[PDB]
């Protein structure tokens, strides 16, 4: 009933399982066109390369408001797979991630797990869509949100990044609303682990990954830890996604966008 | 290729997919679809730039979301011409489309004015 | 059981037709001014709310289109002088035709654009749009760019871009204009569109916007307290 | 007639088409093990990465002596091959490497390309097997022969490099003697090409890429160059390989060697 979770190579093991979301009731799996007249065949790192990328480790304090990642931006900088993602004009992925946060008996609190498709955050200055590439894309660093919506007024130099508020979740919808996502709670009285499998939703049959961000995911602690009777305490949490089931096309030279 | 005869030599021309800068030198551009033209044997190549694109149709206008690609010509080897032999050849380019071309949504034109 | 679910259903929640724009086009003597000779305006659903928040429950879908064209006039004059009955001539444009630049160019001979030509006072105009996407559903809420800036870039502008827009013109324009010449007195015409969704697909739930909207993007400048003063324990 | 040569993506057509030796009789393929247990598959890059790459070009002239290089010291430079070749701690390939050579019908001439495996050069100071790692692979600008033997007298900086003879091949055997490799003559009267398809020959069923160099690719001049009556006179060479049934085993961390 322990989980012996094995993708590839790795292995997630845990202490109690539960569940494990498949969002929208699909698995992920390749393109299944019967009606395809060629039949070759593309660039497929499948045959050993469905691994556990290991993010880094955030801190979640008492007064920590939230995280947000991209995805496919959160793996450009390690694997082989952000070198086939250079290198390919456009691929298609599905992903598990993996979502570990451990305590006591003595702490309590609850983080929730999202995933939004195509999840478009909000600028901060009062020139509409205005945010640069950089900014817009921090990469596995992340994100974080912020309890009010101050505005910038730094008119000769813009910082042309985002400022989300948590309640508003960034988009604009309340957080109270954002449970018809694929969603999952980490409640520390229970359980101490969150996996969800993503499967591949976009308008296209297959899309570009430099520009193009398909899911978002975004970690919004619903109630403030809390341990016995101090008020300084720090607990971490640490995200893990799996590539499953990826597929690449149409090679190129590579392509280095700057990141200032 | 329109050259003398005795003309020879080996040119090598590529596609690139969009993306990423266009290739400058033949070191960054060997590396998509390209085909080893030689002069020797024929005066004519074939290259058949397949249809690889996110969307089902693009569009006619001038957009950065559905951009085509790249073609360029690089040297693969010098053109050697022996002594009383012109050494400025010439070249022609032709374009056409396969039996799976297809169109949509009939429109106006901009090759037209009628100067009222 | 004993339950009819039907008016709940997809192609029934999308069953009324909301205004999408309200287009002046006037009809006086060639002023120095900006001529309202010929109005255009840009096919988008993002310039009222109650279309938009309808359609930003979901974040794919693909539908037909019925668009209709309800016509009004006016007069400018007390005792202003009689006029005869007008002509409109409402013309779409596909994005990349060439755009008209006077009141009567060599592009209104609508020769390969379709053009609906309205005598005031009938029947208002009813006109069926197939689905003109080019992917395989419509996209709200597209996240990426259009261009990425390379490092090999000379400057900035070049691989510059705007956040979350996949083509700076979708769908082109609608050109109105009055056929009949100007006359010295002048009559002030507001065309409304409206515009009812048929055979509807959606995907991919999303809940809607509730702080007001500010401008096509996905952001927000005022009113960012929406829940109204509510005691805990009464009821 | 005309060979339409095509792997991959790319084409290599041509002018005249008359033969494509075949090292040892026997085809690339994969390992072809009957009495194999287990059924998991490695990471093999052969969905679309079977590609021409092309190496640098060399000019010959009048007296000029030679050129050679390693495989698969030769595509660490370019492609995704070069990639794969460091995260993945063994892997196997075969070759074909494509020699052109254009000429028109007044020069003279003849090339002759080989494809020795284990090709061991020899070192030019009294101190025996002592070559550093950068000069003993130079890439894909490969390097040169030289007329006589001229050992190196700096012992406080030694240059711990090769010094080949053209006549002695660098190995020490004559050049008469060298045509038991799998060979090609570029006669310039007749043809213009030159391919050799290369099989994995090694001891081991698979073996490490970054220290091991399994073929080495030489070019002689047999016949010294000669246009009409000028004494300054330079064709190009180009050389092209494509990397046939490759794959790979075992990822790791990258490694990046230093080259000085």
């Amino acid at each position: 009933r322990v989980l012996q979770l094995t993708i590839g190579n790795s292995t997630i093991t845990t202490q109690e399982a539960a569940n494990s979301v498949v969002a929208y009731g699909r698995w992920p799996e390749f393109i299944r066109d019967d009606e395809a007249n060629p039949v070759d065949q593309p660039t497929e790192p499948d045959v050993a390369t469905c691994r556990f990328y290991t993010l880094d480790t955030v801190m979640w304090g008492k007064e920590s408001k939230g995280w947000w990642w991209k995805l496919p931006d959160a793996l450009r900088d390690m694997g082989l797979f952000g070198q086939n993602m250079y290198y390919h004009y456009l691929g298609r992925s599905g992903y598990t991630v993996h979502v570990q946060c451990n305590a006591s008996k003595f702490h309590q609190g609850a983080l929730g797990v999202f995933a939004i498709p195509e999840y478009c955050l909000a600028g901060d200055s009062d020139k509409q869509r205005y945010t640069s590439y950089a900014n817009a894309n921090p990469g596995e660093k992340g994100g974080k949100f912020y309890s009010q919506f101050n505005r910038d007024t730094a008119v000769t130099s813009p910082k042309r990044e985002f400022c989300p508020v948590d309640y508003l979740l960034g988009c604009g919808v309340l957080l109270g609303n954002a449970f018809v996502y694929p969603h999952q709670i980490i409640n520390l009285r229970t359980n101490n682990s969150a996996t969800i499998v993503l499967p591949y939703v976009n308008a296209m049959a297959i899309d570009s990954m430099v520009k193009h961000n398909n899911w978002g995911i975004a970690i919004l602690p619903l109630s403030p830890l809390d341990f016995a009777q101090e008020s300084s305490v720090e607990i971490p949490i640490t995200v893990t996604i799996a590539p499953m089931c990826s597929e690449f096309n149409g090679l190129r030279n590579v392509t280095a966008p700057k990141f200032q | 290729f329109c050259g003398s005869m005795m003309a020879t030599g080996k040119i090598l021309v590529a596609y690139a997919p969009p993306g990423a800068q266009p290739p400058t030198s033949r070191k960054e551009a060997m590396l998509g679809t390209h085909v080893i033209w030689d002069l020797g044997l024929q005066s004519s190549c074939t290259m058949v730039v397949p249809w690889i694109s996110n969307v089902t149709y693009r569009q006619t206008t001038q957009d950065s979301f559905t951009e085509g690609g790249y073609i360029s010509m690089f040297y693969q080897t010098r053109i050697v011409v022996p002594l009383s032999t012109p050494k400025s050849m010439s070249m022609l380019g032709f374009v056409s489309a396969c039996n799976d071309f297809s169109v949509r949504l009939l429109r106006d034109t901009t090759h037209i004015s009628q100067s009222a | 059981q004993r339950r009819s679910r039907s008016e709940s259903t997809i192609e029934s929640f999308f069953a009324r037709g909301a205004c999408v724009a309200i287009i002046e086009v006037d009809n006086e003597e060639p002023t120095t001014r900006a001529q309202k000779l010929f109005a255009m305006w840009r096919i988008t659903y993002k310039d009222t709310v109650q279309l938009r928040r309808k359609l930003e429950f979901f974040t794919y879908s693909r539908f037909d289109m019925e668009l209709t064209f309800v016509v009004t006039a006016n007069f400018t004059n007390t005792n202003n002088g009689h006029a005869l009955n007008q002509v409109y001539q409402i013309m779409y444009i596909p994005p990349g035709a060439p755009t008209p630049k006077s009141w009567d160019d060599y592009t209104w001979q609508t020769s390969s654009n379709p053009s609906i030509f309205y005598t005031y006072g009938a029947a208002p105009a009813r006109i069926s749009v197939p689905y003109v996407g080019l992917a395989n559903a419509y996209s709200h809420f597209y996240d990426g760019f259009a261009k990425v800036p390379l490092k090999t870039d000379a400057n900035d502008q070049i691989g510059d871009s705007l956040y979350s827009a996949m083509t700076v013109d979708d769908f082109g324009v609608l050109a109105i204009r009055v056929v009949n010449d100007h006359n010295p007195t002048k009559v002030t015409s507001k065309v409304r569109i409206y515009m009812k969704p048929k055979h509807v697909r959606v995907w991919c739930p999303r809940p809607p916007r509730a702080v007001p909207y500010y401008g096509p993007g996905v952001d927000y400048k005022d009113n960012l307290n929406p829940l109204s003063e509510k005691g805990l324990t009464t009821y």
